[PDB]
Formats: C-alpha cells, sequence, structure tokens
C-alpha cells in the first residue's frame, strides 16, 4: 500500500531510456545501458547531484544538494512530475533549470516507482 | 432554396472559386485562430511586447484527466481547447469536402481527396480517436509551438521509445522515401525537360523520347523502371503511407502496447 | 531482355574512363568502368561486414553491428576488431556511393539528358559524410560517428539527441523537418493531380493540364506549372537534407548545451527582456 | 485465448505491402512490354510480373483514344547493327546517327499534330503572332547572331516561340544563311549580351535540323525530331567542339 514495488518495476521501464540501476558490483538490476541520466542505484537517501560518475548534472540540481536536499519519497514524487518547477521552488531561485526532459504524470506511479527503488536501489 | 447555394457557390477570391464548403471552411478556420489568439493574448497579459517575446511559449492545454471525455472543464481549464478543436474539426472536414466536390465539378478522379484523407487520418488519431479510446481529452495534443514538441518528446518516452514501434519505423522509411522519391523524380523530369518531359499528361497520351530516356536511365541504373503515369502511382503511395502507417502506430501506443522497447524484445 | 523501344538507344559511347573496355550491359544494367568500381567497393565492404559479424559471432542481421573506434582513439587508426573494420567499411561505402554517382553520369551522357540526378544524389552523400567524416573530424574522434547496425544506429540517434536535451529545439532541425513534411505533402498532391487528370470520372476524356492548373490554384492559391512543380519537389527534398546536415555539423562543434537554452537570445532582447508577465517574465 | 493486436497489424501490413508492390510493378508495364531479344523477337522470359489488363484512354479535343498495354507502335528503321554475337553489347550506327535519329539523337513517332491547350488552340505560338506577349523576361534575343560549338556564326534570332498556357519561351527561331529558318530548344542555347551560344551544335549542323511544315505551328512529331537532334549533338558534335567551353 502507498507504493507497489511490482507495479513500480514496470513503471520504471520508461525511465530506462535515460537511467540505469547498477549496484556497486557491476551487476545490472535494471537498464539497457542508458547514460543520459545518472545511475539510480543508491539514490534513496542520497544527496541530489552527487552520483560519483554522472558528469551531466545541472546547476539547479547541484545547488539543491548543496542546500541539503536528500532523496526521500516526498521530494522524489514532486520532482518527477516536473523537474524544472520542483528545482525552482526548492532552490529558491527562479531561473533554475532542470536537465531531465521528462515528466511523470500520474502521482500514483511516482509512489510505485519509489517503492521499487527502496526494494532494489537502497545502498545498505 | 437553391439561389442561396448558388450565391455561395460563386464565392471567390480573385480568379479562384471558393464555393460553399470553402466559405464554411475559412470562417471555421478563423474562429479557430481567434480562439487561440484570444487565449494567447490573455496569457500575455494583453501586453504586445510580451506577446511577441513569448509567442512560441504560449499553449492552449486540454482538459485535465479528471474531466475524462466530458465537456465540463471551465474555459480557462480546457474549455477553450475544446472549442478550438471543434472549429478546427469543421475547417479541415469542410476543406476535405471542398476538394472532393471541386474535383467532381472539373470532372476528375478523386485521387486528391483520398490522399488528403490519409493526412487527416493521422490528425484524427492524435486529437480525436486516440484520446477517446484512452478515455480522456488530457491525452490529446496542446496548441502551442514549443508545447506540442514537448508533447511529442514525452509521448515517446512514456511509451518505451517510439524508435521501437515498427509502425513509426515504417512511417520514417516512407518519409525518407518521399524525399528520396521526389528528388529522383523532380531531377528526372528536369533532366529530360529539354525534350518536353514536364508535359507529363501528353507523354502519357502519346509517349515521346523524353519518357523513353527517363525509363532507360533507371532501367540501366537499378534494373527496373516505371512509365510516365505509373511513376505518379508510386509517388502517391509513397507519400500517403507516411501518415497511414504512423496513425496506426500511434493508435496502438498506450491502448494495446505500453512499452515498445519491451514489445520489441519479445518479437 | 530489352523494352520494345530500347534498341535504338543502346549505341556506344558516353563512358568517362576506359574507352570501350567496359561499355556494355549485363541484363538491364549498364556496366561502365564505375560499374566494376562500385562492385569492387561494394563486395569488399559486404565481406568486411560478414567478417565483423564473425568476430562478433552472430549471423543475425538484427544484431550485427560494426562500431566506430572508441573515443580514446581520436582520429588515428584502430585494431581491426576494435573499430578498424568500421573505418575500412566507411571508405568502401564512400567509394561505392561516389562510383554509383559517376556511373549515372556516364549513363546520362549516353542518353543525352541532364546531370540533375547524380547532382541531387550528391546531397545525400554529403549528408552521410557529415555524420561519419566532417562532424567526427571537427570533434576530434571517430567515436562520434554512428555504428553500422539496424538497431544500434537508432540508439545512437537517441543518445546523441538527448545529449542536448530535447533535440526538437535545434533551429536548423526545425527547418529541416518542415521541409521533409512539405516535401511529402507536395509529392502526395503532385501524384494525385496527374492521376486525377489521366483517370477522370468514367466516360470522360482525359483532363487538360489547364484543368490541372485550375485545380492546383484552387488549393494553394497560386498556379506553379508543370516545370515549377518538379523544381519545387527537388528543391524541397534537397533543402531538407541540406538543413539536416547543417543541424548536425553545428551540434557539439559550436553549440554544446541543451538546445532549448539557445532560444534565450530572443527572450533576452533589450526592449522586452525585463518586462514582467508572460511565460518567461 | 487472445492475441497481440500489434504483431497482427504489423504482419498484415507486410502482406498488404507485397500486394501493393505487385500492383504497382504490373501497372508500370503498360509501356515497353513484352521484353524482346536484341534481335526484335519476344524474350519469352518476361519475369515474375504479368501484363495488366487493357485500359482505354479517351483523348480530349476529339483526338481519339489510346489502349495500353498493346501492340508496340515504334515504327521507323533503326540504322544500328549488332557489334557482337552475344547479347549485352552496343549496336554501332550504320549511317549518320544524327540524321538517322538514334542514340542521343533518337526521336519518337509521336502524333503529327500540335499540342493543344484548354481552349483547343495551339499551345505553342510564334510571339509575333501571340495575343499580346511582350519581351520582359530580361534580354531580348531577336536580332542577335547565333554561333555553335565550333565558334562560328550560323544565323541570327528571327523570332521567339512561346508556350501560351505555361507562358514561357520554348523555342528560338533562327534564320540560316540561305534565308530559311530553324527552331532551337531554349534549354539548348545560352543567351549572352551580344549573341546566342549553342554548345550542342556545330555551325554546319544547323542546316541538318529537321524543319517544320506550317511556318506557324509545330507538331509533337516535329518537336521530337528537333529536340532529339539538337541533344544528339552533345555527343556527336563533340569532335568539332572547341575547348574552353563556358
Ligand atoms: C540522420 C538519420 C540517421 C538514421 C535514422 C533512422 C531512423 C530514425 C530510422 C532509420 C531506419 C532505417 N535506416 Mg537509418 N539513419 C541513418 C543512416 C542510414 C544509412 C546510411 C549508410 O547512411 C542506411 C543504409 C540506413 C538504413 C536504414 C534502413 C535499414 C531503415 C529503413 C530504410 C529507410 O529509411 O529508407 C529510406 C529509403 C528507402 C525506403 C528506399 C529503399 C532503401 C532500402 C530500404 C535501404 C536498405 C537498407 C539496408 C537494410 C542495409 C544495407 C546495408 C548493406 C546490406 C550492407 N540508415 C542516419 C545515421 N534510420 C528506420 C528503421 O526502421 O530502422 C530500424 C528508422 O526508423
Ligand atoms: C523524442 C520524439 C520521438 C518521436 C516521437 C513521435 C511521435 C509521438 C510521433 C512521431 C511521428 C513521426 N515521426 Mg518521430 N519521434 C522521434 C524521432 C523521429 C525521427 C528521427 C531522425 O529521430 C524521425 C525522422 C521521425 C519521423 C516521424 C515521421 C515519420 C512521423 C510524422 C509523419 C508526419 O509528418 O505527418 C504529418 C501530418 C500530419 C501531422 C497530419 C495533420 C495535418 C492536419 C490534417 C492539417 C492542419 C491544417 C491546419 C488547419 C493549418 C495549420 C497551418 C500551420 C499552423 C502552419 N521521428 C523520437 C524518437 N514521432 C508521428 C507518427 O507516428 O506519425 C504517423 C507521431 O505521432
Ligand atoms: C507527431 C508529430 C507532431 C509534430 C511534430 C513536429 C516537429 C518535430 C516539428 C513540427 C513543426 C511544425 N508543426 Mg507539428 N507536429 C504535430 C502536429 C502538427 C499539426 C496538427 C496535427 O494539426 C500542425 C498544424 C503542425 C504544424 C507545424 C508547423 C507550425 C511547423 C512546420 C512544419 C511544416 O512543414 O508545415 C507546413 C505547413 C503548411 C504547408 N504540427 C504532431 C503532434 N512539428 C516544425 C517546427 O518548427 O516546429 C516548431 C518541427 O520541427
Ligand atoms: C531522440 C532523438 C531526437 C532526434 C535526434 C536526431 C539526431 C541525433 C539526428 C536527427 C536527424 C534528423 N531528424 Mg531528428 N530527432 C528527434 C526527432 C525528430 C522528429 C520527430 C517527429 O520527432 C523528426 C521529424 C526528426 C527529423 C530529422 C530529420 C530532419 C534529420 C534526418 C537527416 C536525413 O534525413 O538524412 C537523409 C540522408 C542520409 C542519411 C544520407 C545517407 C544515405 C546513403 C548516402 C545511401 C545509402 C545507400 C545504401 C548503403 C545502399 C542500400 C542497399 C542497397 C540498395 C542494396 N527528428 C528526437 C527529438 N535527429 C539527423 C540529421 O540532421 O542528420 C544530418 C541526425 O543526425
Ligand atoms: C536529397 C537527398 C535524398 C536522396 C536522393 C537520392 N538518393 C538516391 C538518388 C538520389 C537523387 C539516386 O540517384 C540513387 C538511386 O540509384 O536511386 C534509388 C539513390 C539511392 N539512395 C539510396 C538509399 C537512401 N537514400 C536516402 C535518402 C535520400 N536520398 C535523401 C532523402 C536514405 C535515407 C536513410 O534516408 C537511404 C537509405 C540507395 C538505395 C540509392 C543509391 C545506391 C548506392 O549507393 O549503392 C552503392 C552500393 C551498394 C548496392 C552496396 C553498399 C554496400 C556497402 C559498400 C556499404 C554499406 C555499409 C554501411 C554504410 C551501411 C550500414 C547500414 C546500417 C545503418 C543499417
Ligand atoms: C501524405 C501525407 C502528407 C499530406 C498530404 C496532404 N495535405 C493536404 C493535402 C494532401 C494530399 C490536401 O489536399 C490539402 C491541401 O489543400 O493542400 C494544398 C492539405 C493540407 N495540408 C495542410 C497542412 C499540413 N499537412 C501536413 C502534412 C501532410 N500532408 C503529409 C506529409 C502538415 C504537417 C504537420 O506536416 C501540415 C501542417 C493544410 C495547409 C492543407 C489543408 C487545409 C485546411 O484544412 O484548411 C482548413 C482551415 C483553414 C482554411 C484555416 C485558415 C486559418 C486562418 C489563417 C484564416
Ligand atoms: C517520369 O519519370 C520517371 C521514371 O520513368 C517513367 C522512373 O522510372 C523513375 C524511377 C522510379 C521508380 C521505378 C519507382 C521505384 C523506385 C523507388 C521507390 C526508389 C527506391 C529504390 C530501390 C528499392 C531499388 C534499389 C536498387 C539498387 C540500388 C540496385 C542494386 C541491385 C540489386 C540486384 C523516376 C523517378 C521518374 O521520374
Ligand atoms: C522515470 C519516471 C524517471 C525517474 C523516476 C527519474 C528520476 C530521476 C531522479 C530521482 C533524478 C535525480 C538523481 C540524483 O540526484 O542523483 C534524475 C535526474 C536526471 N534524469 Fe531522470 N528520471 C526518470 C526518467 C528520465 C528520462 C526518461 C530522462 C531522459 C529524457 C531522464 C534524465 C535525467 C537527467 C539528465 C538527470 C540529471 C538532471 C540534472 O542534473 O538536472 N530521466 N532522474
Ligand atoms: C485511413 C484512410 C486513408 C485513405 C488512404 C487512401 C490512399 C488511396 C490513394 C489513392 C490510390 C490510387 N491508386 C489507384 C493509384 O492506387
Ligand atoms: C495565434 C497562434 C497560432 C498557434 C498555432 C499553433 C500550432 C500548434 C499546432 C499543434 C496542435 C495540433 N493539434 C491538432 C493536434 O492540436
Ligand atoms: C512502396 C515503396 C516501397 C518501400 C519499401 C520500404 C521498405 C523499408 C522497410 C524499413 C524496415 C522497417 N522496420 C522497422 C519495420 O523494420
Ligand atoms: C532465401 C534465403 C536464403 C538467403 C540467401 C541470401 C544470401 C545473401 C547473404 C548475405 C547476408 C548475410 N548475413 C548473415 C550477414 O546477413
Ligand atoms: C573520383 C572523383 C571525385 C569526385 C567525387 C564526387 C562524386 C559526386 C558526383 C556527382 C556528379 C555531379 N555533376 C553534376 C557534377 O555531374
Ligand atoms: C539469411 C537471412 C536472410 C537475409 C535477410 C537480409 C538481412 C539483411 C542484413 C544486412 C544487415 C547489415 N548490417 C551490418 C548493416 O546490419
Ligand atoms: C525557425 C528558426 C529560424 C531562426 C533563425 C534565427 C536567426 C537569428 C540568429 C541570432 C542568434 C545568434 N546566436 C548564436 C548568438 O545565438
Ligand atoms: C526559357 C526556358 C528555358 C529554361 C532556362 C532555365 C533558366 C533557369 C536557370 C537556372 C538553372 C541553372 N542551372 C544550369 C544551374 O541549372
Ligand atoms: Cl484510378
Ligand atoms: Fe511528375
Ligand atoms: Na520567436
Amino acid at each position: 500500500q502507498e507504493g507497489d514495488p511490482e507495479a513500480g518495476a514496470k513503471a520504471f521501464n520508461q525511465c530506462q531510456t535515460c537511467h540505469v540501476i547498477v549496484d556497486d558490483s557491476g551487476t545490472t538490476i535494471a537498464g539497457r545501458n542508458a547514460k543520459t541520466g545518472p545511475n539510480l542505484y543508491g539514490v534513496v537517501g542520497r544527496t541530489a547531484g552527487t552520483q560519483a560518475d554522472f558528469k551531466g548534472y545541472g546547476e539547479g540540481m547541484k545547488e539543491a544538494g548543496a542546500k541539503g536536499l536528500a532523496w526521500d519519497e516526498e521530494h522524489f514524487v514532486q520532482y518527477v512530475q516536473d523537474p524544472t518547477k520542483f528545482l525552482k521552488e526548492y532552490t529558491g531561485d527562479a531561473k533554475a533549470k532542470g536537465k531531465m526532459t521528462f515528466k511523470l504524470k500520474k502521482e500514483a506511479d511516482a509512489h510505485n516507482i519509489w517503492a521499487y527503488l527502496q526494494q532494489v536501489a537502497v545502498r545498505p | 432554396f437553391s439561389t442561396l447555394l448558388g450565391w455561395f457557390g460563386n464565392a471567390q477570391l480573385g480568379p479562384i472559386y471558393l464555393g460553399s464548403l470553402g466559405v464554411l471552411s475559412l470562417f471555421s478556420g478563423l474562429m479557430w485562430f481567434f480562439t487561440i489568439g484570444i487565449w494567447f493574448w490573455y496569457q500575455a497579459g494583453w501586453n504586445p511586447a510580451v506577446f511577441l517575446r513569448d509567442l512560441f511559449f504560449f499553449s492552449l492545454e486540454p482538459p485535465a484527466p479528471e474531466y475524462g471525455l466530458s465537456f465540463a472543464a471551465p474555459l480557462k481549464e480546457g474549455g477553450l481547447w475544446l472549442i478550438a478543436s471543434f472549429f478546427m474539426f469543421v475547417a479541415v472536414w469542410s476543406w476535405w469536402g471542398r476538394t472532393y466536390l471541386r474535383a467532381q465539378a472539373l470532372g476528375m478522379g478523386k485521387h486528391t481527396a483520398w490522399a488528403f484523407l490519409s493526412a487527416i487520418w493521422l490528425w484524427m488519431v492524435l486529437g480525436f480517436i486516440r484520446p477517446i479510446l484512452m478515455g480522456s481529452w488530457s491525452e490529446a495534443v496542446p496548441y502551442g509551438i514549443f508545447s506540442h514538441l514537448d508533447w511529442t518528446n514525452n509521448f515517446s518516452l512514456v511509451h518505451g521509445n517510439l524508435f521501437y514501434n515498427p509502425f513509426h519505423g515504417l512511417s520514417i522509411a516512407f518519409l525518407y522515401g518521399s524525399a528520396l522519391l521526389f528528388a529522383m523524380h523532380g531531377a528526372t523530369i528536369l533532366a529530360v525537360s529539354r525534350f518536353g518531359g514536364e508535359r507529363e499528361l501528353e507523354q502519357i497520351a502519346d509517349r515521346g523520347t523524353a519518357a523513353e530516356r527517363a525509363a532507360l536511365f533507371w532501367r540501366w541504373t537499378m534494373g527496373f523502371n516505371a512509365t510516365m503515369e505509373g511513376i505518379h502511382r508510386w509517388a502517391i503511395w509513397m507519400a500517403v503511407l507516411v501518415t497511414l502507417t504512423g496513425g496506426i502506430g500511434i493508435l496502438l501506443s498506450g491502448t494495446v502496447v505500453d512499452n515498445w522497447y519491451v514489445w520489441g524484445q519479445n518479437h | 531482355a530489352l523494352l520494345s523501344f530500347e534498341r535504338k538507344y543502346r549505341v556506344p559511347g558516353g563512358t568517362l574512363v576506359g574507352g570501350n573496355l567496359f561499355d556494355f550491359w549485363v541484363g538491364p544494367f549498364y556496366v561502365g568502368f564505375f560499374g566494376v568500381a562500385t562492385f569492387f567497393f561494394a563486395a569488399l565492404g559486404i565481406i568486411l561486414i560478414a567478417w565483423s559479424a564473425v568476430l562478433q559471432g552472430t549471423w543475425n542481421p538484427q544484431l550485427i553491428s560494426v562500431y566506430p573506434p572508441a573515443l580514446e582513439y581520436g582520429l588515428g587508426g584502430a585494431p581491426l576488431a576494435k573499430g578498424g573494420l568500421w573505418q575500412i567499411i566507411t571508405i568502401c561505402a564512400t567509394g561505392a556511393f561516389v562510383s554509383w554517382a559517376l556511373r549515372e553520369v556516364e549513363i546520362c551522357r549516353k542518353l543525352g539528358i541532364g546531370y540533375h540526378i547524380p547532382f541531387a544524389f550528391a546531397f545525400a552523400i554529403l549528408a552521410y559524410l557529415t555524420l561519419v567524416l566532417f562532424r567526427p573530424v571537427m570533434m576530434g574522434a571517430w567515436g562520434y560517428a554512428f555504428p553500422y547496425g539496424i538497431w544500434t544506429h537508432l540508439d545512437w540517434v537517441s543518445n546523441t539527441g538527448y545529449t542536448y536535451g530535447n533535440f526538437h529545439y535545434n533551429p536548423a532541425h526545425m527547418i529541416a523537418i518542415s521541409f521533409f513534411f512539405t516535401n511529402a505533402l507536395a509529392l502526395a498532391l503532385h501524384g494525385a493531380l496527374v492521376l486525377s487528370a489521366a483517370n477522370p470520372e468514367k466516360g470522360k476524356e482525359m483532363r487538360t493540364p489547364d484543368h490541372e492548373d485550375t485545380f492546383f490554384r484552387d488549393l494553394v492559391g497560386y498556379s506553379i506549372g508543370t516545370l515549377g512543380i518538379h523544381r519545387l519537389g527537388l528543391l524541397l527534398s534537397l533543402s531538407a537534407v541540406f538543413f539536416s546536415a547543417l543541424c548536425m555539423i553545428i551540434t557539439g562543434t559550436i553549440w554544446f548545451d541543451q538546445w532549448v537554452d539557445w532560444w534565450q537570445w530572443w527572450v533576452k532582447l533589450p526592449w522586452w527582456a525585463n518586462i514582467p508577465g508572460g511565460i518567461n517574465g | 485465448g487472445n492475441f497481440d493486436l500489434a504483431s497482427l497489424a504489423i504482419y498484415s501490413f507486410w502482406i498488404f505491402l507485397a500486394g501493393l508492390i505487385y500492383y504497382l510493378q504490373t501497372e508500370n508495364m503498360r509501356e515497353g512490354y513484352p521484353l524482346e531479344n536484341e534481335d526484335g523477337t519476344p524474350a519469352a522470359n518476361q519475369g515474375p510480373f504479368p501484363l495488366p489488363k487493357p485500359k482505354t484512354f479517351i483523348l480530349p479535343h476529339g483526338r481519339g483514344t489510346l489502349t495500353v498495354p498493346g501492340p508496340e507502335s515504334e515504327d521507323r528503321p533503326i540504322a544500328l547493327a549488332r557489334t557482337a554475337v552475344s547479347e549485352g553489347f552496343p549496336h554501332a550506327p550504320t549511317g549518320d546517327p544524327m540524321k538517322d535519329g538514334v542514340g542521343p539523337a533518337s526521336w519518337v513517332a509521336r502524333r503529327d499534330l500540335p499540342e493543344l491547350d484548354g481552349h483547343g488552340h495551339n499551345k505553342i505560338k510564334p510571339m509575333k503572332a501571340a495575343a499580346g506577349f511582350h519581351v520582359s523576361a530580361g534580354k531580348n534575343p531577336i536580332g542577335l547572331p547565333v554561333r555553335g560549338c565550333d565558334l562560328e556564326i550560323a544565323g541570327k534570332v528571327v523570332d521567339i516561340w512561346v508556350d501560351i498556357p505555361e507562358q514561357m519561351a520554348r523555342f528560338l527561331e533562327v534564320e540560316l544563311k540561305d534565308g530559311s529558318t530553324r527552331l532551337l530548344p531554349m534549354q539548348m542555347v545560352k543567351v549572352q549580351s551580344n549573341r546566342v551560344h549553342v554548345n550542342a551544335l556545330s555551325s554546319d549542323l544547323f542546316a541538318g535540323i529537321p524543319t517544320i511544315k506550317s511556318p506557324t505551328e509545330v507538331t509533337l512529331l516535329e518537336e521530337d525530331k528537333i529536340c532529339g537532334y539538337v541533344a544528339g549533338g552533345l555527343m556527336y558534335a563533340a569532335p568539332k567542339r572547341k575547348s574552353v567551353v563556358a
């Protein structure tokens, strides 16, 4: 309830055109080798804009992590619906821009995907 | 009575006849442009300087999903969009009818109407047929320069990357094909214009050396060729298949297939 | 093996090389010096591809994929199994395309017709070279070129695209597209105009080119004529490929950010940049 | 018990496509088939595509009708002879290619009548007979000397034949030295400031240009004779073409 991992796994497919989920051993949990967006393994509770390998983070994303933004379900669900709007508010700035060019419409899928991330993307 | 129709039937714009269907179409076409401009000026705060700098960023969005296929949404929340779609629906269809009766009036085949109908097919799937099968107007396309592009980008990502939709792939082959085909043909006819080649109707009724050299050029090149008439039969099919195959490809997105990449890995 | 009117056209002459050595046919196909040239390049490339499919270990045409050298190679050579074959195959491909065009020129000569066809074809080749030669050379590495594989090349389009946000914002890309669409619309209309005149309502006589003009102007507003319509089609078609080439030769060479940022030069114009309101105010 | 609607539709499409290609290829066989041997006899091996059923074309202005596919018209001796005993080789001209009408000099036995416009009038008329056509296309050639690829003058421009409907010039009428006139295809001449240059023909080949009967109209047959002839000069008048061609 309030999040379905199995439905989240299916909804996460649309994210694979840009993201991947690869643990620290090199094993792929989900993905087709997409590199447009950062590796989402270990994102749960991680400070926005700090995945060690991703070199394409925007300034808004990085200044939100600097202001102490750490991914949880609340902020996660808000961000995926509109990356730009989300980053403008949080950051306080107005001309802050997000580089993720995608929007998840249904808020339900937001919770389902987050439940999927806690099930397979949490770095112990 | 007939006098009124006859009166409209003689409607013109210079030497070109407009007819009844033409007047209904241009009128219907204005209301559409008026509904979008009225909403755009509003978004611009009635400020002409703002209207020009943000022209491409304005967008008349469709009713929210919570409204399904109802006509309840208020003007500023989907009402306008619905009105604009109505008017556009009539403008296009009236113009289609005008093209059918005009061909009939000049005593020609209906080939133009049929080809136009294929274009209308894709349009009908994007803004009417598909949204109705999905259950909500929110699925339709917004009226805006940059917004309908953002819409196109999002539609693909949401459905698993349209590059894996075979009908999108066929549609593309035909789009490139249309360009590959008009270049060859346009270039073939210009290469033999020195022999009156561009007078295609006469080359059909009475083949000349221009038509023969066009054929031999390709027969010697790729091993096969066409006739002055048949070449235009390849042309019309090459072009209408662009919107036929793709309409099918979008009509299948979200209603039968949710993720094309996955579908593709299975087939 | 000849059309009923072919004979009188199959005379000697027109070749650009080798005199009468290769001036002959093989079924419907003319040969010419560049005929064997095309075959030479074509065969070698087809063989290198089949070889690469062996190294990759697979005969599945849906999976075979020859990749260009890795960026770490820059513009130099690379082991045959790690991009070298890609480089050789590209040479053979360019040679085959060029030979193909030169072989049409010889055919034009023998027939006494214009050179518009191979001229037009050349636009397609420059577009090809823009993606495998010019752009990669301007960026410092062969690795930027696309791979030879039915599906791997579509992924390359997708990744390159998203490397700059939504590629729809590339202005030259917008223009190229409008040309592709306008071309297809034009092709449809032209095809339908000739046919509706040659095949009128049953019982009637073929319609005249004037009927064709009458109907065309009733649709677009202006009459263009038979010569003008074929010129427009070739024009639309070539411009589409011209602007496509243009939209890519500039991406990652003089423009590096998300294409949408580019439209700032217009919102940030002196006289309205700071006016409150609108979408960007 | 169901099925994938997408795999079905994409399967149906290819069937339809194969069917469309068959239709289109047989449709493009209303001219030129059946194929023949380099000798003139049927090839018997016509390929996997059969000839379509006859369709009748009703020509306007009461010009009759046309049924295709049908009996191959092509009628006029071809002054060309085999070059090898095996098929697939050129056929060398036996006489004068230019005058015989073969190779790039070939013409077709078209209807010996002028092309008519919508109103039933001749489509092509001499400008000094046109219904109010003025020379505003830029430079007027009437009066200029016409020279060939040999760099010798062969005559001067006497008139301009305009295509009324499409409204453009299609022929340049040139008076030869003997006082007689010939028609030249606009696409084959370059109108310069002080002259008209014809790169396809050598001054001495101008007389060989087929002549038109009625001095006021040109027929389709006459058009093919002229155009095929002029174009054939690019290849056949080559030995007399002076370099620095520009
Ligand atoms: C800038 C544009 C991108 C690109 C973007 C896309 C997209 C997007 C799509 C394709 C698709 C296709 N691309 Mg691509 N493609 C590019 C460059 C190429 C080149 C090349 C040497 O430059 C080739 C040969 C191809 C070939 C192909 C075809 C396999 C396929 C559909 C045919 C088509 O569009 O025909 C236009 C021409 C005709 C229809 C006329 C007949 C041409 C025939 C069909 C071509 C035969 C191709 C053949 C299978 C491979 C030949 C290799 C030899 C056997 C060795 N692409 C560049 C890099 N391409 C479509 C697909 O479904 O892919 C899976 C698709 O959706
Ligand atoms: C990130 C975005 C996705 C993507 C998402 C989509 C989506 C979503 C769709 C396409 C569609 C198409 N895609 Mg795609 N596409 C992608 C990448 C590509 C690439 C490439 C090299 O990358 C190519 C070549 C294409 C090519 C194509 C075309 C073959 C096809 C559109 C046919 C068309 O033009 O109809 C043009 C004709 C119409 C739209 C008809 C409507 C016209 C109406 C009838 C007339 C209006 C009259 C009006 C009143 C007057 C207004 C005047 C104007 C204001 C000036 N796509 C990427 C992967 N693509 C479409 C498709 O499948 O089409 C079949 C489609 O829906
Ligand atoms: C997510 C992906 C991005 C995107 C990323 C890119 C990228 C990246 C590129 C394009 C390019 C193009 N995009 Mg885009 N594009 C997107 C969405 C779209 C949409 C849409 C509706 O959404 C449309 C209509 C387009 C349209 C286009 C075209 C204007 C353009 C294609 C160039 C071309 O046709 O070369 C046609 C001609 C050739 C490719 C010549 C090569 C052909 C050779 C010479 C002949 C082959 C011979 C063969 C080997 C032998 C055949 C076999 C024998 C017969 C046996 N894009 C999305 C937003 N797009 C491309 C471009 O501009 O390229 C220059 C490009 O690189
Ligand atoms: C304004 C440009 C447009 C255009 C024009 C055009 N194309 C042309 C012509 C013209 C005027 C011809 O005269 C010529 C022709 O003969 O008519 C069909 C041709 C042609 N356009 C073709 C294809 C083509 N054109 C395309 C596009 C376009 N052509 C543009 C829209 C496309 C695409 C992707 O849009 C394709 C696929 C060929 C069918 C034909 C030229 C034939 C040719 O060059 O043959 C050379 C030799 C072979 C048969 C063998 C090649 C084998 C290997 C040596 C190389 C291949 C390896 C690798 C490069 C391919 C990897 C493919 C993967 C990506 C799948
Ligand atoms: C699919 C619905 C989807 C999800 C979920 C998702 C999430 C996501 C998060 C949580 C981040 C922040 C990561 C971090 O701080 O480490 C993030 C960032 C980016 N994304 Fe994403 N994303 C989804 C889908 C997509 C798609 C389809 C694309 C490509 C069009 C994409 C891209 C990106 C990019 C780029 C970033 C980095 C953004 C920046 O620095 O501003 N995502 N995503
Ligand atoms: C969804 C309906 C769209 C209709 C598409 C119809 C295309 C038919 C085009 C005319 C075909 C003419 N013909 C005889 C040459 O085949
Ligand atoms: C006065 C502003 C004019 C706005 C023109 C907007 C054109 C965008 C068209 C895309 C919308 C297409 N449609 C039919 C699917 O809604
Ligand atoms: C009538 C014109 C004939 C054109 C035939 C074009 C074939 C191109 C096929 C492209 C392959 C598409 N895909 C994804 C379905 O495999
Ligand atoms: C009728 C099916 C038999 C196919 C005969 C075709 C032989 C040509 C093979 C070249 C293609 C090779 N391959 C595996 C790399 O795709
Ligand atoms: C090996 C010759 C180097 C030239 C390569 C260019 C090939 C393009 C040929 C296109 C023919 C163009 N045209 C009009 C000039 O004939
Ligand atoms: C024996 C299988 C039947 C052959 C079907 C033809 C497949 C065409 C394969 C060519 C693919 C070439 N490549 C490397 C560009 O992908
Ligand atoms: C439809 C797009 C056509 C727009 C062409 C825009 C031309 C204005 C260019 C000025 C922008 C200069 N720049 C590099 C500084 O961005
Ligand atoms: C008087 C009609 C005869 C047509 C003459 C053509 C004039 C158009 C000239 C521009 C085209 C130039 N060219 C050689 C590069 O193709
Ligand atoms: Cl029909
Ligand atoms: Fe044509
Ligand atoms: Na603007």
